[PDB]
């Protein structure tokens, strides 16, 4: 009826779970998790995109000298420089010629470039979570996305598909975030109105739209080189002329325990930490009556070559004697071994043959083959492929690992030989009756 | 009654009519007996006077 | 000054600052807070509005029996009922007599009333704090709302300002929290696909936009009784009728701190907790020497009469033969009395009146008349009015405040109290001397 499981959070391995009702016959079916897409909520602090320094046709004030406006504009500046020298076609531009002073003023605002292409200083928040999950269900394949939170239940073809929560709680994402167009940036920028010139934050927007552009560039203005009609200014290096070519490693290569980014909304998925519970319930339209199956009867393992792997451990056959024709379920009843087949139809006296998977030095164990016994063996071999290209969950181990024989290595070293030390024990006996050997 | 932050009564849509508490304490004197303790029972009754 | 301050988080009192520059003229300012404005996390999560309890049109096979036709609705529900009898007009609208069949269905949908009303299942967390604050120097009233956050720097006039950060970073609010026309509500709306049928929040869809609503509304079709045509069925608990039944408690009058709300974006206003750092910078140019400011002489405060409370508190003349004429400034610095204009003028040979409030009962007063220290000493009164709207902060005192004649009763109780270890020390040498001398 009712199944809850705790799969382990693995992008892209199947998971048999032995399905079962108490009164019908087992079933095993797979799941699979596809993919966990961890979405970050956001929010813009402020923008960067790139200015654009604008200066008037500055005011040749010949024969005298006028006092320019100090109005209000983003980095604005004025100098009127003094006894200048204004040229044209026909030799000096102005008759008078000494007296001539000349204002130039000077000024940085947006450039056209800010409609589509600017960066984004963000704040991150806490991130909400999606996940992709395809059952075979019995033969056919139906897949659904969800929340993994424990919080996110669906319900198609009879499965009430509610996961249980994100076992971990970590966000690859801080608060300070960058964002430009392809890509994000983990730094700590400076914030909006207390930026640096020549950085992140050399000019500060909030959006787009939002006109108040704190600029930073200190263009001062000089003296023309010799009557040349013209407004020198000094140094103003900015940041989009150098950090984007040394932005560098974007966060999808920063990415622990292989996450992935993704734009649009910017995400962060498929580093699948963790464990992943799923109740689901079923009803008994999937179970069948146990004599609706064979009794399978007189079970033999035979392995003839296990082999320590990822890939598949071993071989086996087991000679079976089912009752008559009938589909029932295979399942190990240790998590370590993994048998490749979920559903078997059996149809006698006979010796079916499957694989399995394991790194069990020697995978001893027993298999519930649709509510009857076999307990199994296999000396298993060292594995002789060298590189593979995808994990292998399913024959993954603990810390507890047995070995082929080299624990009755041990029970052959620890039938004690402290039981020497044991001679020295019932020696304390006989040393005390010496000590009461005449009391 | 009033604490120390005062109290925001508030009626109907009308305006939120607060109140700060008034400190007006005058219960007592100085007189050939202490009295002052009288001043401490008006400012913080209950409390620094148990001290002395 | 570059003098950063800390003023105490309260709307509406006048902050007296003192400017003592460098052997330059003193100079006493004004600031006043105005608003107080936290905006957290703007992230909406799914809404919740009226459904609409479709019922199709019913399906009447006349002399036949129809099937259910499964369509993927929202709570969707057929059934065909079996002998029915319909009529209209001229009496039966079958020619049919018993074998009429009539098939039913009915299911949920969202709501067109989700045009503009709805509510907005809502996450929420830091706030983005600004404040306004209005600055009076020297008859000056500039005022400015800044970002409360220590980033935003804001220059008006030349006078330099970083606002911030706020020192108390309580907020108000939860993550889970449901936003109506108005107001918001701290509660854990159920999540989504996990929600609960009946409950105030079963209709769930992500935006309010989005029409994929995910409800339970429990339509289990009844069957019309005998011969009438029409449709029954199990009752629709509408949630959104009873949301409203529920505002009850708002936060507008929850809120701790007289804290006020503003929804659409969510304000909270005006918090009383804590206090506030900000710089505060203006150049020389308000500043001549201490020589050059006119140095008072003959210089006496004297307080006539003074009830001390929430009021003005207090009043006192101080008599002068200052140097020269200026408006110069007055700052108390006994920091429970508090100058209420901050700078006079003075000529020379003169006296004023000034006024104040405190609520020490014998107050001890000094003032900064902007060239020397003055002391006051005053037996002030406890009032006998009774309402007061507005506070007083500068009254305030500590745990610890001086009597009238009670130190002196202090240290006359608290005074020859080692006189009986003045004697306990004489019986200590005197047991020595003899107990040495005698052994
Ligand atoms: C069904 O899914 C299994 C694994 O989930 C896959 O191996 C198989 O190819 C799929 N079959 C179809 C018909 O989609
Ligand atoms: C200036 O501000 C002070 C305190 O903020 C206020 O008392 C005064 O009325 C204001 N004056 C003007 C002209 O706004």
């Amino acid at each position: 009826y009712e199944h809850v499981t705790v799969i382990p959070n693995t992008v892209g391995v199947p998971y048999k779970t032995l399905v079962n009702r108490p009164g019908y016959s087992p079933m095993v079916l797979e799941m699979e998790l596809l993919s966990v897409t961890l979405e970050p909520t956001l929010s813009l602090d402020y923008i960067t995109c790139e200015y654009k320094t604008v200066i008037p046709s500055p005011y040749v004030k010949c024969c005298g000298t006028a006092e320019c406006k100090d109005k209000s504009l983003p980095d604005y500046s004025c100098k009127v420089f003094t006894g200048v020298y204004p040229f044209m076609w026909g030799g000096a531009y102005c008759f008078c010629d000494t007296e001539n002073t000349q204002l130039s003023e000077a000024h940085v605002e947006k450039s056209e470039s800010c409609k589509t292409e600017f960066a984004s200083a963000y704040r991150a928040h806490t991130a909400s979570a999606s996940a992709k999950l395809r059952v075979l269900y019995q033969g056919n394949n139906v897949t659904v996305s969800a929340y993994a939170n424990g919080d996110h239940a669906v319900t198609v073809k009879d499965a009430k598909f509610i996961v249980g929560p994100m076992s971990s709680a970590w966000t690859p994402f801080d608060n300070k975030i960058v964002v430009y167009k392809g890509d994000v940036y983990n730094m700590d920028y400076p914030p909006f109105g207390a930026g640096r010139p020549g950085q992140f934050g050399d000019i500060q927007s909030r959006t787009p739209e939002s006109e108040d552009v704190y600029a930073n560039t200190q263009l001062v203005l000089q003296r023309p080189s010799a009557g040349t009609v013209h407004v020198p200014y000094s140094q103003a290096p900015s940041g989009f002329k150098y950090w984007l070519k040394e932005r560098g490693a974007s966060l999808q290569h920063t990415a622990p325990f292989g996450c992935q980014i993704a734009t649009n909304p910017v995400r962060a998925m498929n580093c699948a930490v963790g464990n992943m519970p799923i109740s689901i319930d079923i009803p008994d339209a999937a179970f069948t009556r146990v004599v609706d199956a064979p009794s399978l009867t007189d079970m033999s393992c035979e392995v003839p070559a296990c082999t320590h792997s990822s890939d598949f451990g071993g071989v086996a056959i087991i000679k079976y004697a089912a009752s008559k024709k009938g589909k029932c379920a295979v399942h190990s009843m240790t998590n370590a071994v993994t048998i490749r087949e979920a559903e078997i139809e059996v149809e006698g006296n006979s010796q079916l043959q499957i694989s399995f998977s394991t790194a069990l030095a020697s995978a001893e164990f027993r298999v519930q083959v649709c509510s009857t016994q076999v307990h199994c063996a296999a000396e298993c071999h060292p594995p002789k492929d060298h590189i593979v290209n995808y994990p292998a969950s399913h024959t993954t181990l603990g810390v507890q690992d047995i070995s082929v024989t080299a624990m009755s290595w041990v029970q052959k070293i620890t039938g004690g030989v402290g039981l020497v030390v044991a001679v020295a024990a019932l020696i304390l006996i006989v040393v005390l009756c010496v000590s009461f050997s005449r009391h | 009654t009033v604490p120390t932050e005062g109290l925001e009564v508030t009626w109907g849509n009308n305006e939120p009519y607060k109140y700060w508490p008034q400190l007006s304490t005058n219960g007592t004197a100085h007189g050939h007996p202490h009295e002052i303790i009288l001043y401490y029972y008006e400012l913080y009754p209950t409390m620094t006077v148990v001290v002395v």
